[PDB]
């Protein structure tokens, strides 16, 4: 059969960036063109492989992670990168083998006067380790005096939602992601491109 | 809770200085801590930032030339401040930085003198005691409700007011008011005071590139 792709692209709804998703995809035929091949991803960067490679390759499992960013944060979906994506949210590492398929979903995404349903890590103290998620929702200290559950001067519930409108303009506008990720062990391969 | 910068000066191009920050009842490695200057006469510029994690990120206008730094045991933030131009003269103020929620605490400002979009309306405005006054900040694209607003009183830092465009900053006065989403935002102030006499500054947060102020508006007295 072939790979459920369907069911992370064509989603409802996608996780929050820092409460990001993670599918794993297994025994079954994997058509990458016809991702590639798509005019609906504005964004569709391989890294340590090329995509029109990816057909004829097989894996012990594919693995897709997928949430919703600002437009002017897809850039931070990238090895190398810095900012409050990719040090508190999420967190590929620099030398990356896979996939960043990223498309604008302002029809999906927003509302009017507000959709604030998709969230981000504003407050953390240290960066995130290449695939790390932190799911911790502790009152975030910002001074000296500790906090003990309670907000307020310096003390900060540390995530923050994202104000996505329909009239924003597009770096503001949400897009969803997917990155596709790839693992090859000393075990059966289970995904390989079409016969 | 106060922000202490020292190391500014006088000096010709070329020439090097270091910025301190010394924190007090905020700690420098447990926030986003910025550096914000503003030349004699002129608007506020955001000049680089710190993160908590270690990133850090420069205004185009000194990227190369100047690097901020701390000192997590001396709760100390540094700005290293290379190959001065004149263009650099500013009184620079340390700030916590909370982003969505605005520059709270700043500094007094440290000045230095070397020597051999958002756009507010109107620039100036004449009031009286009493008066209803209103300032509009208009954007480029649409923001939301990214936006904050800043009073500066002659000689004094800036100080801020509202974020997320309407909500009051805790401790400051409930006649200040912020509307708007989208493009179009506005100040008022229902009954201005005499001591309300000031520059007011509109800031677009979590922009691109950072740090994106309005040129302000100056309200005089008459
Ligand atoms: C998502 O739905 C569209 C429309 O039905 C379809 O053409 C597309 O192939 C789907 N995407 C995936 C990855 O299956």
């Amino acid at each position: 059969n072939l790979c459920p792709f369907g069911e992370v692209f064509n989603a409802t709804r996608f996780a929050s960036v820092y409460a990001w998703n993670r599918k794993r995809i297994s025994n079954c035929v994997a058509d990458y063109s016809v991702l590639y091949n798509s005019a609906s991803f504005s964004t569709f960067k391989c890294y340590g492989v090329s995509p029109t490679k990816l057909n004829d390759l097989c894996f012990t499992n594919v693995y897709a992670d997928s949430f919703v960013i600002r437009g002017d944060e897809v850039r931070q979906i990238a090895p190398g990168q810095t900012g409050k994506i990719a040090d508190y949210n999420y967190k590929l590492p620099d030398d990356f083998t896979g996939c960043v398929i990223a498309w604008n979903s302002n029809n999906l995404d927003s509302k009017v006067g507000g959709n604030y349903n998709y969230l981000y890590r504003l407050f953390r103290k240290s960066n995130l380790k290449p695939f790390e998620r932190d799911i911790s929702t502790e009152i975030y200290q910002a001074g000296s005096t500790p906090c003990n559950g309670v907000e307020g001067f310096n003390c900060y519930f540390p995530l923050q939602s994202y104000g996505f409108q329909p009239t924003n303009g597009v770096g503001y506008q949400p897009y969803r992601v997917v990155v596709l990720s790839f693992e090859l062990l000393h075990a059966p391969a289970t995904v390989c491109g079409p016969d | 809770v106060q922000l202490v910068e020292s190391g500014g000066g006088l000096i010709q191009p070329g020439g090097s200085l270091r910025l301190s920050c010394a924190a007090s009842g905020v700690t420098v490695s447990r926030n986003y801590m910025s550096w914000v200057r503003q030349a004699p006469g002129k608007g506020l510029e955001w000049v680089s930032i710190i993160y908590a994690g270690g990133s850090t990120f420069y205004a185009d206008s000194v990227k190369g030339r100047f690097t901020v730094s701390r000192d997590n045991s001396k709760n100390t933030l540094y700005l290293q401040m290379n190959s001065l131009r004149a263009e650099d003269t500013a009184v620079y103020y340390c700030v916590r930085d909370l982003q969505d929620y605005g520059m709270d605490v700043w500094g007094q400002g440290t000045t230095v003198t070397v020597s051999s979009q958002l756009t507010q309306s109107p620039s100036f405005l004449s009031a009286s005691v009493g008066d209803r006054v209103t300032i509009t900040c208009r954007a480029s694209q649409g923001i939301s409700s990214y936006l904050a607003w800043y009073q500066q009183k002659p000689g004094k830092a800036p100080k801020l007011l509202i974020y997320a465009a309407s909500t009051l900053q805790s401790g400051v006065p409930s006649r200040f008011s912020g509307r708007g989403s989208g493009t179009e935002f506005t100040l008022t102030i229902s009954s201005l005071q005499p001591e309300d006499f000031a520059t007011y500054y509109c800031q677009q947060l979590n922009s691109y590139p950072p740090g994106t102020f309005g040129q302000g508006t100056k309200v005089e007295i008459k």
